[PDB]
């Protein structure tokens, strides 16, 4: 593979993938949150969990996406993702009702955002080999600051307008990413061909083990915050320092996991989920803002540890023909831990009335995943086995 | 990768016997990516391994043996030891030397010098 040259148009392309996808996600969520306090129903669960069906349904709907991407081609899968998300958010705009929300927002631009995401991952290995981690870090932390950019852009320079044209702006960038998908270009049912493999199996299990509660203190601290010493007025200073601690360590990452040969890569995985757990579990004690902006930054770090590194690991594990494949189904087993942490998390915060235990409960499942990663076969140790069974 | 030293011994049942050797023919620096172990025939038996050691060190034993044989290593002397504890009439068999690489999509093995382990009362 040329490891470059055309390479670079097409990780521009999957940065804007990714950036516009999840920006527009938690745009949408925030702006929801405003409308609800200025007006009242006219729905009060319902309101979240479209929201909530929206983001699951990119995890949910991979292992369909990644038949589409293996028969049709990762060009065609993403053009025809990115139009019929456009078509979902355009089609939004119209009178408000919670019916024609649930169809327009959660069903369509959600499995529009699901079959324009694979792809992304997917084309990557076609081009980059030798250097697959600096590409998956470049790619990530672009869109780490793409998303990021988001609400600090339409806060500004939405001049109080309503929210129907709120979806008329934000249709552009599913427009432009429709546009950009051509840029792809090839160089190379129900099987359950991949699940042979033991050391696939269990890094994918003790991976879906750990989303339950990974995902916990990126949904809830920054109202924890809000609850606890909220005398400090800078409380927005948090996620500014997530976001950049985020970018940083993915781009460091994917530029060290380039040096690591084999299935060794894992192991940074491992010190993630152990690293998160501790910062979670320890998280009630912090007693110092300062202190807890300490916190923040590993909390950064570990994201980036743990996101950036799985598309590599999948093509290491699983090779070039079969990472689609084995990709789709990671994230099809990803889909429903991390949709049903953050809400038991609040079931344990309306139950106690803090915090705390949801913290104690959430850093257990990444020390769990983390001691279940530790068991992976090596490749010679299969052989072995193999050869005393036989 | 070559093994030539072999080994072998004679006990009644109930006894004890210890293997070890080095390799040849192989680098300690190509070696260390390799593993080793040992395999067992008895008269009208297929060639099976019995214990083996793995890159990082781990120890697997096949269901006969595992529980009272022991296997231990020496990465620098391109060394494995067997030590056979409270061996039994069954026991008596041809052990061969082995050893075992990684490759892309396949692997490299080896063989050594038939070892003569028995066990008589
Ligand atoms: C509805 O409630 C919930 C909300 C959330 C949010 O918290 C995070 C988070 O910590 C990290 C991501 C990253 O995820 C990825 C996963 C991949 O496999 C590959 C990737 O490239 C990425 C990325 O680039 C993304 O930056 C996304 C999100 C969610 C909001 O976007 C989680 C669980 C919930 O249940």
């Amino acid at each position: 593979p040329p490891e470059g040259g055309f390479g670079w148009v097409v990780v521009f392309a999957a940065t804007w993938c990714n950036g516009s996808i999840f920006g527009i996600h938690n745009s949408v969520g925030i702006l929801y949150s405003m409308l609800l306090e200025e007006e009242k129903e006219k729905v009060e669960f319902q309101a979240a969990w479209v929201g909530a069906l929206a983001m699951g349904m990119i995890f949910f709907c991979s292992p369909i996406v990644s038949i589409f991407t293996d028969r049709l081609g990762c060009r065609i899968t993403a053009t025809a993702g990115a139009a019929v998300a456009f078509i979902g958010l355009h089609t939004s705009s119209f009178t408000s009702s919670l019916s024609l929300r649930y169809f327009t927002y959660g069903i369509l631009f959600g499995c529009g955002c699901s079959f324009a995401f694979q792809p992304s991952l997917v084309i990557l290995g076609h081009y980059f080999q030798r250097r697959l981690g600096l590409a998956n870090g470049v790619v990530s932390a672009g869109s780490s600051i793409f998303s990021m950019s988001f609400p600090f852009l339409i806060r500004m320079l939405g001049d109080k307008i309503k929210l129907a044209q709120t979806f008329q702006v934000l249709s552009t960038f599913m427009f432009v990413l429709m546009l950009l998908s051509l840029t792809y270009r090839p160089l190379l049912y129900f099987n359950m061909r991949v699940f042979r493999q033991r050391t696939y199996r269990i890094w994918a299990f003790g991976i879906a083990a750990a989303a339950l509660g990974y995902f916990v203190p990126y949904v809830h601290l920054m109202k924890y915050v809000e609850e606890e010493f909220s005398e400090i007025k800078e409380t927005w200073v948090l996620l500014v320092c997530i976001g950049a601690t985020s970018g940083l360590g993915r781009l460091v990452s994917g530029h060290i996991s380039d040096s690591i040969p084999g299935l060794k890569k894992i192991y940074l995985q491992v010190l993630s989920f152990l690293l998160l757990g501790l910062m979670s579990m320890m998280i009630p004690l912090c007693r110092d803002f300062g202190g807890l902006i300490v916190v923040c930054l590993f909390l950064g770090l570990c994201d980036g540890f743990f996101i950036t590194i799985m598309a590599p690991i999948a093509f290491e594990l699983v090779g070039p023909m079969q990472a689609s494949q084995a990709i789709g189904y990671l994230l099809g087993m990803m889909a429903l831990p991390m949709i049903a942490g953050p809400p038991i998390a609040g079931l344990l915060r309306n139950c106690f009335g803090d915090y705390h235990v949801a913290f104690y409960f959430a850093g257990v499942p990444p020390i769990i995943g983390a001691v279940i990663l530790f068991f992976v076969p090596s490749r010679l140790e299969e052989e072995l086995r193999r050869r005393l069974t036989e | 990768v070559q093994l030539q030293e072999s080994g072998g011994g004679l006990v009644q049942p109930g006894g004890s016997l210890r293997l070890s050797c080095t390799a040849s023919g192989v680098t300690i620096s190509a070696l260390n990516a390799m593993a080793m172990g040992w395999y067992r025939q008895a008269p009208g038996e297929r060639r099976v391994m019995v214990a083996a050691v793995s890159e990082r060190g781990n120890a697997m034993y096949r269901e006969s043996v595992q529980g009272r044989f022991t296997v231990t290593r020496d990465f620098t002397n391109k060394m494995v030891s067997l030590q056979m504890d409270n061996l039994k009439p069954e026991d008596t068999a041809v052990y061969y030397c082995h050893v075992l690489e990684d490759r892309v999509d396949s692997f490299h093995d080896y063989w050594g010098q038939g070892t003569q382990v028995t066990v008589s009362s």
